[PDB]
């Protein structure tokens, strides 16, 4: 319906940082009200029948000033809560042909992902997917490191969810072809970036659960030694070393991979990493050694959590050996 | 030709290679920029590097006796010089570093700076200076990380990178957490908005909400005293609220406090346009003071306040010499009265110059006080430094040694090779092995 | 909140509710807001904690609570305060019922 | 009149490192709280960065082995982290 307060803020907030921006290019101009084109065109209280001001907005941006650019951003929002989609489709090519173009490239890249953010709001994969391409479309630059690849990574991701891979195993071949593979050897982080591909073909093959092909992965996954950046994801992968180990059997690799792994998952946050601790608990039985079950700094503290706490009663009644209680616990829960 | 046929030539180029790469490298690496813009420095390690390694280039055709040379001049250029402090190179690579790295200094088109970058890691090769340069860019690069100005972030991981490969873990590592803290915390700030104060609906009074981890991981910074400030509701409700949300984001990360991250924005709309701006701190209390009252006397204020007077000195220096602020009387010992006055002030007085406001002082300034702190600091890096080394080898002959602490200590930090023998007999006779006397056969033995 | 702990603990143990003042207690003046504490001002608090809980009988909890204070009597270096230590340790064992140590 | 007065400002002092959760070294032999002990060599433990040689379960009281275990033999109070010594 309307739009949103918090939108008309964020709008206000960001030409206010125009205009600080603007204030050393006080010396310049072309930017000065195009901001209030923003403001009348987003601002005013009129997200409705603004859009003359989008059009008093598009006469020319700068870099510090530009608060034209969020002007178009909000039609991008717009286009879907008000009145549809072309446009926003339209507005953001225009954004896209912004890359160099006398705008700022960290205030466009984040805007634009927030830009991505409202998509996601709004036609939640499914047109998402489509502002994507056109984004990857702006993207045909050499220079870009891993700023396509970035962007293809999160629409990688609605592969993932989509299961898209056709679309995404060309994308992975792209990519690697973005490393040392074609003898580009270098960009922004190793070689290329070299990890994250590791990621999302994980995450794929375990959509798949091809576990074969997830363990080919792994031994790719030996070249993370090549590769050098460093994510939040880190802790997955090397849960998938422990679940290779739980593919094989071998629980004392696996303790030293869920080890690390729920290490790396307490860096991350939960959403795998009281999983993880029930795996090292387990890796910690199957190597048969409790004599530090929760022992590093943080598992005792975290065994707390009552969900999880039966991991500890298991280590418990493994250790003291009560095959009554032990039992108990296996058969009650 | 000659000297190649003709035996003994070579190492007398090993000699001459090194002199006047390095004497011009007083001068045109050292001496040419005193003037101390970064850039210009830079471009004098640049200057010495690029265009003896050209004369190189020439028929000299590499011969490694050339280039071993030349390894030796630099090494003599940046660390030879008149001043004993080695890091001026890297100090002067670390605000350039940040200058590519912000949108401010210097604008220029993506990784293409890495290139720039990539010659510079060429010619870094030499240079010795990672606590200065890693520990005070990563103070300089945690200010600007505050600040947000910048060109990018992958291409700084990239520059990070270039050093990575090279250099020591955790020089690396604590930024990479920095890094990550930024990311993860605001990514963290959307998820203390989101329990309660959802993305659409907020339950809240609403000043900017940002903040970092305020974890242990993160910060180079030293330990220096604050006052006490109230810390209003709008700044409870961004941090301790913060902190209750906090024990959901982490259950076990505990909290270093770290106040510095209270974020503001305003988006006034007094004039017909709403405008998004920062202005300074007293006057916010004026406001207050005028939603009461008219007025607020200093002495029941002061006797609220109570701020820690450390910095004081520094403070006052600053609020007189600006005269931007609206204030009611500034007098030396306490100021009678605090209910400044209305916005008397806009961006600049003048064009050319007299320009400046918002109040700098604190902000750059801070290192400029450091500076003690920072080269004692380099006196302990250098302590720790010979700490590190000596740890190394349990059992040995002292002469052993002899050639081993040249791999570790002469790239990546500066040497101090004197140390030796009082660092064994001092810091060493722990659980050790110990020849204090090599001739006889005995010593200290661990429990 | 280190008056209204000192207080309210003191009041409840006029009524003998020992359990009540360890339990409003728990959340001990550390170093949490403005105030930076003595070590010999809260161990005294965590000593109070601890035979709060044990005059209720709380071994688990004054037994963590103890432990704590074990690596914090460290720092403190009176004789008393640290015989207070000993008492509530003492209670603890008791508790424990390990008898050689 | 009122356009630009003087409200919430981002502002920054020196705070904080290095952290003050303590956490502490096992203070019986005092091998670095990241570092392998000599304990655990022949033990060999993925050590934690705050893990020289510590249990602090049940167990509770758990330094370098056996020297924890001297302070423990001679007398079965070991009060540093108060139990008996791992
Ligand atoms: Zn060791
Ligand atoms: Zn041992
Ligand atoms: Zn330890």
């Amino acid at each position: 319906m309307s739009d949103m307060e918090d939108d008309f803020m964020c709008d206000d907030e960001e030409d206010y940082d125009l205009e600080y921006s603007e204030d050393s290019n006080s010396e310049p101009n072309v930017d000065l009200e195009n901001q209030y084109y923003n403001s009348k065109a987003l601002k005013e209280d009129d997200p409705k029948a603004a859009l003359s001001s989008f059009q008093k907005v598009l006469e020319l941006e700068g870099e510090k000033g530009e608060w034209g650019f969020k002007a178009l951003k909000q039609m991008i929002k717009i286009n879907f809560k008000l009145t549809n989609f072309p446009e926003m489709m339209n507005r953001y090519k225009q954004l896209l042909t912004y890359i160099r173009s006398a705008v700022t490239r960290n205030y466009s890249e984040k805007s634009i992902n927030s830009i991505l953010d409202y998509i996601s709001t709004s036609k939640q994969m499914d047109l998402l997917q489509e502002f994507y391409e056109t984004t990857l479309e702006a993207l045909k630059d050499a220079k870009n490191d891993r700023l396509w690849f970035k962007t293809n990574t999160k629409l990688g991701k609605l592969y993932l969810e989509r299961e898209e891979y056709g679309k995404l195993q060309k994308i992975l071949r792209q990519l690697h072809q973005s490393c040392q593979t074609d003898d580009g050897e270098d960009d922004l982080k190793k070689g290329t970036q070299l990890l994250e591909i590791y990621a999302l073909e994980i995450q794929m093959y375990t959509a798949q659960k091809n576990n074969k092909k997830l363990k080919a992965l792994y031994e790719q996954s030996l070249h993370i030694k090549s590769a050098i950046p460093h994510p939040l994801i880190m802790g997955v992968i090397r849960e998938c070393g422990g679940k290779m180990h739980l593919r094989e059997g071998e629980f004392e690799k696996a303790h030293t991979d869920f080890f690390e792994a729920f290490k790396n998952y307490d860096e991350s946050g939960s959403p795998r990493r009281t999983t993880c601790l029930k795996y090292l608990v387990l890796a910690n039985m199957l190597m048969k050694s409790g004599i530090n079950p929760f022992d590093s700094q943080e598992a005792k503290p975290y065994k707390n959590d009552p969900e999880i706490l039966a991991m500890t009663n298991l280590v418990s009644a493994y250790q003291n050996n009560d095959i009554t209680e032990f039992e108990k616990i296996l058969k009650t829960n | 030709v000659l000297l190649r046929a003709v035996s003994t030539g070579l190492p007398h180029m090993i000699q001459e290679l090194q002199n006047h790469i390095h004497d011009e490298g007083l001068r045109a690496t050292s001496n040419l920029t005193q003037e101390n813009m970064p850039t210009l420095f830079v471009e004098s390690v640049l200057e010495v590097h690029g265009k003896f390694v050209q004369l190189i280039n020439t028929v000299l055709n590499g011969d490694q006796h050339f280039m071993s040379a030349l390894d030796k001049a630099l090494t003599s250029v940046v660390n030879y010089r008149e001043p004993k402090s080695v890091c001026k190179a890297p100090e002067l690579l670390a605000k350039y570093c940040d200058n590519l790295l912000k949108k401010s200094a210097k604008g220029m088109t993506e990784n293409e700076v890495e290139d720039r970058l990539t010659s510079f890691i060429t010619v870094f090769k030499y240079i010795d200076d990672k606590d200065v340069f890693q520990k005070f860019y990563a103070r300089m690069l945690a200010k600007r990380l505050i600040h947000g100005l910048s060109m990018s972030m992958d291409s700084e991981e990239a520059m990070i990178n270039k050093l990575k490969q090279a250099c020591g873990y955790e020089f690396t590592s604590k930024l990479h957490r920095m890094y990550t803290d930024m990311s993860v915390s605001a990514d963290l700030n959307n998820k203390f908005n989101n329990f309660i104060k959802n993305q659409d609906t907020v339950i809240d009074l609403g000043i900017s909400f940002q903040i970092y981890v305020l974890q242990a991981g993160a910060w180079p910074l030293t330990q220096a005293p604050s006052s006490t400030f109230a810390i209003p509701q709008e700044l409870e409700k961004s941090v301790q609220m913060f902190e209750l949300f906090y024990s959901q984001h982490f259950s076990g990360r505990k909290l270093t406090w770290l106040h510095y991250l209270c974020t503001g924005e305003v988006k006034m709309n007094y004039l017909g346009k709403p405008y998004v701006a920062m202005v300074t701190t007293y006057q916010m209390a004026v406001l207050l003071a005028f939603n009461n009252s008219e007025t607020v006397s200093y002495k029941e204020l002061q006797d609220s306040t109570q701020m820690n007077e450390k910095e004081l000195t520094k403070t006052i220096k600053s609020l007189l010499d600006v005269k931007m602020i609206n204030h009611d009387s500034e007098k030396e010992d306490i100021d009678a009265e605090s209910s400044f006055s209305l916005n008397m002030n806009f961006s600049s007085k003048r064009t050319k110059f007299k320009i400046t406001t918002s109040m700098q002082k604190d902000t750059p300034q801070e290192m400029e006080q450091t500076r003690s702190a920072v080269d004692e600091d380099r006196k302990m890096y250098l302590q720790a430094a010979i700490v590190r080394i000596m740890k190394a080898r349990k059992v040995l002959r002292h002469n052993a040694l002899i050639q081993e602490v040249i791999s570790q200590s002469r790239a990546r930090f500066n040497p101090s090779i004197s140390m030796i023998k009082k660092c064994i007999e001092v810091l060493i006779d722990k659980q050790y092995i110990e020849r204090s006397q090599a001739s006889a056969d005995e010593y200290s033995y661990v429990a | 909140v280190a008056s209204i702990r000192q207080h309210l603990a003191s009041i409840y143990e006029k009524e003998e509710d020992w359990r009540n003042a360890a339990q409003v207690l728990v959340g001990i003046p550390l170093e949490t807001g403005q105030k930076q504490y003595n070590v010999d001002y809260k161990l005294e608090t965590y000593l109070k904690i601890a035979r709060l809980y044990l005059e209720d009988d709380d071994p688990v909890q004054a037994e963590a609570y103890i432990n704590r204070a074990s690596l914090l009597q460290n720092e403190s270096t009176n004789e008393q305060l640290q015989i207070h230590y000993k008492v509530c340790y003492a209670r603890v064992l008791d508790y424990r019922r390990k008898f050689i140590e | 009149a009122k356009k630009k007065r003087f409200e919430v400002k981002k502002w920054n002092a020196v705070a904080l490192w290095a952290w003050d959760i303590v956490v502490d070294n096992c203070a019986i032999c005092r091998n670095h709280i990241m570092d392998l002990c000599i304990e655990c060599q022949a033990n060999q433990a993925s050590a934690t960065s705050e893990e020289c040689t510590v249990a602090w379960g049940v167990c509770n009281h758990a330094f370098h082995f056996h020297c924890i275990s001297r302070w423990l033999k001679t007398r079965q109070v070991c009060p540093l982290d108060n139990r008996e010594w791992e």
